């Protein structure tokens, strides 16, 4: 309803608001695709750079909640090519580094990025349960390892 | 039999595999309705795969393993146009394997074991799963060996005819020289 | 009881292990149409393992976990003999 009064920002708040809920309840797609169209929204805005910045992540998390490490690497790229901001971010290089690790199946590696991000920018409760599933998947990979 | 059936072009999503069985064979997996079992078929014309009928997968796409979509470079919830593929059209003689290299990855780097394994077991394990299918240079694939999990990667492929007792054709290593494996495939192991 | 049950060879498939409470016990799962319950059974004449009955592996078919595959060095599918054992003999 706030898009079809065009308040982009209530609008993107409550769209912020879904996403995160959707992501942690499971609903890792439909959380990225939320978080695709706040991007999409957010674009061109001097105002919500940081948001962009974040939401690309939070996306690209969301894929490889749902082992989807290509879409992630794609929304990565797409990041990298359309915001020059998020390119030179810690959040893209953060990203690229999960990336990696899910592409090796190295849970440690993963581990130890998370520590170093943690340490700079501390993480919040929504990366956490995104990461904790990441590594529990990993873990299931693992059991299918078998 | 590649004699009579339709080469029509369709677009198939990519969609993620059913269970690890068929990615240990080696398949495609498309649904009955998309394709019959059993038959070649090219994506993109380069990447060749042989069809296996799964009913977890809905008509209209088409089922990938891991390493498979990786040599393919696409992404979840992507259209690839697949055709039928006649190997003895294509490369019209050349449609057997000379030789095969196959370079030997640890799936799981933190299982590495100090054993000395045969190369011969290798290749009767690997010609038993995967008997009887298209091959090309550069292709990942996904076997596992004593309850161990190992990455494939096709070095390099050498196209002969069956009735060539001297070997004439060169090693390639492009994509483009395709053949059926066969027993008599000379098979090679690297790290 | 050992005393009396079939000793013919059959020839059975490794299999992934159904699922971890199996694999913790340690005890060959065959089915009642395979071989009888709580017997001792040797396979290739070398490995020797108890039978537990479980309707979830069918008739000709051997269930196996990671730890008996790497003593054995077996991959999955692979085909492997079984027959009745008696370790007092």
């Amino acid at each position: 309803w706030y898009a079809q009064d065009q308040s982009v920002a209530l609008s993107n708040k409550c769209f912020i608001k879904c996403a995160d809920l959707k992501a942690l309840d499971g609903q890792y797609i439909e959380a990225s695709d939320i978080y695709s169209k706040l991007i999409k929204s957010s674009m061109g805005n001097r105002l919500s750079q940081w948001s962009l910045k974040d939401y690309f992540l939070k996306k690209g998390l969301c894929q490889l909640a749902a082992t989807d490490a290509v879409a992630a690497a794609r929304t990565l790229q797409e990041g990298q090519s359309e915001d020059p901001n998020f390119a030179d971010s810690r959040e893209s290089n953060f990203l690229k580094s999960l990336i990696d690790a899910v592409n090796e199946g190295d849970s440690e590696q993963l581990s130890e990025h998370c520590k170093e991000f943690d340490n700079f920018m501390r993480l919040d409760k929504w990366k956490i349960t995104i990461l904790n599933k990441i590594k529990e998947s990993i873990q299931q990979q693992e059991d299918d390892l078998l | 039999d590649m004699t009579n059936m339709d080469t029509r072009t369709r677009h198939l999503k990519v969609s993620n595999c059913p269970n690890n069985s068929y990615a240990l064979a080696n398949v495609a997996a498309v649904s009955p309705n998309d394709f019959p079992n059993n038959i070649y078929i090219i994506i993109d014309n380069l990447f060749v795969f042989t069809t296996r009928h799964s009913n977890d997968i809905p008509p209209g796409t088409i089922g990938f393993n891991g390493n498979q979509r990786t040599w393919g470079g696409w992404s979840l919830n992507q259209d690839v146009q697949a055709k039928a593929f006649d190997l003895f059209k294509y490369s019209g003689k050349q449609s057997y394997l000379g030789s095969i290299d196959i370079d030997i990855s640890f799936r799981a780097r933190g299982k590495a074991v100090s054993t000395v394994f045969d190369q011969d077991e290798l290749a009767k394990q690997f010609v038993r799963c995967y008997e009887s299918q298209i091959f090309s240079p550069t292709q990942y694939l996904i076997m596992e060996f004593q309850g161990h999990f190992f990455d494939l990667k096709i070095r390099n492929v050498q196209a002969i005819d069956l009735g060539d007792i001297e070997p004439t054709s060169a090693v390639a290593t492009g994509i483009e020289t395709k053949g059926i494996l066969t027993k008599q495939t000379q098979i090679n192991f690297f790290k």
